RNA sequence: AGGAUAAGUGCAUUAUGUUUAUGUGGUGAUUUGCCCUUCUGUAGCCA
RNA sequence: CUUGAGUCUCGUAGAGGGGGGUAGAAUUCCAGGUGUAGCGGUGAAAUGCGUAGAGAUCUGGAGGAAUACCGGUGGCGAAGGCGGCCCCCUGGACGAAGACUGACGCUCAGGUGCGAAAGCGUGGGGAGCAAACAGGAUUAGAUACCCUGGUAGUCCACGCCGUAAACGAUGUCGACUUGGAGGUUGUGCCCUUGAGGCGUGGCUUCCGGAGCUAACGCGUUAAGUCGACCGCCUGGGGAGUAC
């Protein structure tokens, strides 16, 4: 479910107040909770939660990574959120009711994909 | 592609002065004017190809309408030819 | 004979170019067998993203009807210009320097999403209080 | 089903009997085949390769394809004067224009199929498949008209009509 | 994906089921494979394709009914 | 009593709106849901002229900064 | 006999319901749509049927017994309107498509109807 | 995005997913036709 | 002569070509700031990357192909061919009025001309992906499968025999033959006022009647009725190679 992490309690650079960032990809979550002027006050992954495999992008698995940086970013002591969500990737609810559990309200789900305009071509691997 | 311009200086010169544009020999002279257009584009690279399809409709055609000037009235088909620089 | 419905916005530090390139635009239309329909510049606009960095800058729609040799000049001009950030220009097929369905959203522009300066004194003068002055 | 010429008393004149399988557990194939060919000893359309559960049923599945369950291009009378090619389903049999009656050679058991079918008067080569199975088509591809009777007036059959329609 | 607006001050769902503009839809259609210039056009551009079978489903029904093969 | 022929304002709703035009934010913002960005044609229900059209004319306005063109402006 | 098109004119200012795609067969009887709805041509219909209700008078005094087929879940009710009499036969919803060359199954399925009919 | 008025509403790994080892060749019970109904199953009309 | 064909301005659509212009986003990268251990990969995984502070993330710059979406049975080209959008040059199509010539026609050995892709000569460019090569993982083995690094390549410009699955797997163009409707466009008539109806074309496509097919299927853009002229075929293996 977990691994280590800041604490709950505590005083850092007593902020108030932070937006938070959910990169979403097929395999991982990468949640980050940073400043709402920039600059990171915590962090999880779903692989760093102990989920592998197809496991770690399921939205039980996006979930716990969310509830993990949430808890640590207490600390920084922030009071209320807004949220950045960037991927296609599953479970894009589920890391939300996470940090509504870390007693944050939720405050927009403005979209920023890291879709480019096409970009480049993407890799052989399989067949179909 | 042929302006109002071009046309109205081969329209006056060329066949009779009223808006005939459909007699053999200043049909000719419309297809020469749309050539002259075409080999200006080619000043630069050379894969000017689907354009270079239809000069050759243009070119082609030009050449029958002379084929028919010369089995016809000899005084057009003399002049027009030589006039214009044709057959090249 | 041809239309040429170019719509086009330039930086605001630029602005002051744009009431002089316009009137040499005009001298060689109508100098040279063209039209001005209309003319309209628009104001200082907020942008949808900033380009060149800063979210504002200033529209001119010039309604242009010019020949085939006459509009080559223009444009090539126009291209290697250093005031535009950013035109389009469209075709004869169906095109629409005359009245339009953005008559309210021109006045809205000059009117809700203008900054006001010294450039901006400019702005007017880019297509209603013309004097020759710039490239 | 599919409508045929007159006949009175038919002639069911079986030229070829086969068998089929492919036996195995639950849905199989087991069957027989049967192929005739109907007419009244002079000239008729009809033709029917079928099969059945047994050797009863089989003939009584061809004489059915026959009969109707069949397409066909017609005749009238016992005897051919309208010799032209064609084809139906792959099947080609071509006739030029000659004598009637007398001239009657086709081998093994074609010269019988013949005599049934009403064309044994005018025919030629045949040409696609060559099995006894399909090319018994005489009377069909190679009478590409519904009617060819044996007064030389039917080139003035339909002119009577067409000069009266004037 | 959730699209930049489509809920009233969000609560504990992000409400993804509900919402797009124009994300990808033309331009993939199978996954672990490279990109091409001329085939998208029929391989992966199969959007008015799809609405085929889903107005057949509505008129299926009907008709199942009619013939009470329901 | 009155017909007009090959022209503007009559015919559909209107041949003056959404003709051919991109320099106008509203033609193209009837046709744009709230993420600032065009939807499929059953969502729009242009008429079949105002599409092969607003096809070319969503892209001319994108690049002409009329339009949020990209996510970061969404 | 005036009375065959009255009837056809009384039927036919229904004006359709259905789109303007038509049976290209049918091209001929066939009027041009108003706003997406089919509407056949009343007058061009009204020769024909006036043809076609001499033939069944002439047939009256050769008939055996009359037999309405294709019924089906939608047309049943106007066979029903038809019908008047037990001198012409009818269904009511659907029909089995063949009935006049497998006569001999047919009739023995009538027997085994009316011999239960009479025990029930 | 003019406006986020969460408006201009119509979907979520952007649905098209699938490493999962292989094993020579041909043959074989619904029958010798030493074949049950053709019977209105053809414009005439029949078993 | 027009009944065939060819031509001028007007009106209309599009990714045709060649050269110009132009915006923004991920990967990738550098910098500064913040901040802590996995990231990645997958059916599970190791190889790889990372505590020299990675991954993610704020701000700003970089750099080069590509250009999502509207996008579709769509549209353009000579078949293959062509995809952000526009201009400049210019080809080709599609409508319609005024006006113009009058078989100037059809087909096409020979023929010159012309590239999907990679290959390729020399030049620019290489952010991502990637043959090989390395090493994992897969398994009766693993070159195939599936993964990670990673170089040439992919990407442009002109050039070389235009190669092929060079497409409707269907020669050309043209006359003739029941239509209906979608997509989408000139235009005559209607309250243009319903992407609407009717008059008449247009490409592009579904459906199906006469007819055509062995079967699927084709059917007004034929695979029907034909017409002229050309290209080409005559069982397989061996061989699309040899000479």
């Amino acid at each position: 479910a977990k691994a280590p992490i800041r604490a709950r309690k505590r005083v850092r650079k007593q902020v108030s107040d932070g937006v938070a960032h959910i990169h979403a990809s097929f395999n991982n979550t990468i949640v980050t909770i940073t400043d709402r002027q920039g600059n990171a006050l915590g962090w999880a992954t779903a692989g760093g939660s102990g989920f592998r495999g197809s496991r770690k992008s399921t939205p039980f698995a996006a979930q716990v990574a969310a509830e993990r940086c949430a808890d640590a970013v207490k600390e920084y002591g922030i009071k209320n959120l807004e949220v950045m969500v960037k991927g296609p990737g599953p479970g894009r609810e589920s890391t939300i009711r996470a940090l509504n559990a870390a007693g944050f309200r939720i405050t927009n789900i403005t979209d920023v994909t890291p879709i480019p305009h096409n970009g480049c071509r993407p890799p052989k691997k399989r067949r179909v | 592609s042929l302006s109002t311009e071009a046309t109205a200086k081969i329209v006056s010169e060329f066949g009779r002065d009223a808006n005939d544009t459909g007699s053999t020999e200043v049909q000719v002279a419309l297809l020469t004017a749309q050539i002259n257009h075409l080999q200006g584009h080619f000043a630069e690279h050379k894969k000017d190809h689907h354009s270079r399809r239809g000069l050759l409709r243009m070119v082609s055609q030009r050449r029958k309408l002379l084929d028919y000037l010369k089995r016809k009235d000899v005084a057009r088909y003399t002049r027009l030819i030589e006039r214009l620089g044709l057959r090249r | 004979m041809r239309h040429y419905e170019i719509v086009f916005m330039v930086h605001p530090d630029q602005s002051e170019q744009v009431p002089g390139m316009i009137e040499r635009y005009t001298a060689a239309i109508t100098g040279a067998e063209g039209k001005i329909h209309r003319l309209e510049d628009w104001g200082r606009r907020q942008l949808a993203y900033p380009i060149n960095k800063l979210h504002k800058a200033h529209y001119v729609l010039m309604n242009v009807e010019a020949p085939q040799e006459v509009i080559d000049e223009l444009e090539t001009t126009f291209r290697f210009n250093d005031a535009v950030i950013r035109s389009m220009v469209m075709r004869t097929k169906h095109a629409v320097t005359e009245a339009s369905p953005m008559v309210k959203a021109k006045d809205e522009r000059r009117e809700r999403r203008d900054d006001f300066a010294n450039e901006t004194a400019d702005d007017a003068e880019a297509g209603d209080s013309e004097e020759e002055e710039e490239e | 089903a599919h409508i045929e010429k007159q006949a009175g008393e038919l002639q069911e004149k079986l030229i070829a009997v086969n068998r089929v399988s492919k036996t195995v557990k639950g849905g199989r194939i087991f069957s027989f085949t049967a192929l005739t060919v109907v007419g009244d000893g002079n000239g008729r359309v009809g033709f029917g390769y079928g099969k059945a559960r047994e050797v009863p049923a089989a003939i009584q599945k061809a004489m059915e394809k026959a009969r109707r369950n069949m397409i066909n291009v017609a005749l009238n009378n016992g005897t051919l004067q309208h010799p032209v090619k064609g084809v139906h389903t792959g099947s080609r049999v071509f006739m030029q224009p000659a004598s009637e009656g007398t001239g009657i050679i086709a081998g093994g058991a074609m010269r019988a199929v013949l005599e049934v079918a009403g064309v044994h008067n005018v025919l030629a080569k045949a040409y696609g498949s060559t099995n006894p199975i399909n090319v018994v088509r005489a009377t069909i591809d190679g009478l590409e008209n519904m009617n060819s009777p044996e007064m030389v007036a039917a080139k003035r059959g339909k002119s009577v009509e067409e000069i009266l329609g004037k | 994906p959730v699209i930049k607006v489509r809920e009233n001050e969000p609560f504990d769902v992000a409400l993804r089921r509900f919402k797009r503009s124009c994300e990808k839809a033309g331009v993939l259609a199978e996954v672990r494979r490279r990109e091409f210039y001329e085939k998208p056009t029929t391989e992966r551009k199969r959007a008015k394709a799809s609405a085929v079978k889903r107005h057949a489903k509505k008129l299926a029904r009907e008709n199942a009914r009619r013939t009470r093969l329901y | 009593a009155r017909y007009f022929r090959r022209r503007k304002f009559c015919r559909f709703t209107a041949e003056g709106v959404q003709e051919i035009d991109y320099k106008d934010i509203a033609t193209l913002k009837n046709y744009i849901t709230e993420s600032g960005k065009i939807v499929p044609s059953r969502i729009t229900g242009t008429r079949a002229k105002y599409q092969r059209q607003l096809a070319r004319a969503i892209k001319r306005a994108r690049y002409l900064s009329l339009l949020p063109y990209t996510d970061r402006h969404q | 006999a005036t009375v065959s098109m009255r009837d056809m004119l009384k039927a036919g200012v229904h004006f359709g319901h259905q789109t303007r795609y038509w049976n290209p067969k049918m091209k001929p009887f066939i009027f041009g749509a108003r706003n997406k709805v089919h509407i056949i041509n009343l007058e061009k219909t009204v020769p024909m049927f006036n043809e076609a209700l001499a033939e069944l008078n002439k047939i009256a005094s050769r008939k055996g017994k009359i037999l309405f087929v294709g019924t089906k879940r939608a047309a049943s009710e106007a066979v029903k309107d038809a019908a008047l009499s037990c001198d012409q036969f009818f269904v009511n919803h659907r029909w089995l498509g063949g009935m006049l060359t497998n006569w001999k199954t047919v009739r023995q399925s009538i027997k085994r109807l009316k011999d239960l009919e009479t025990q029930s």
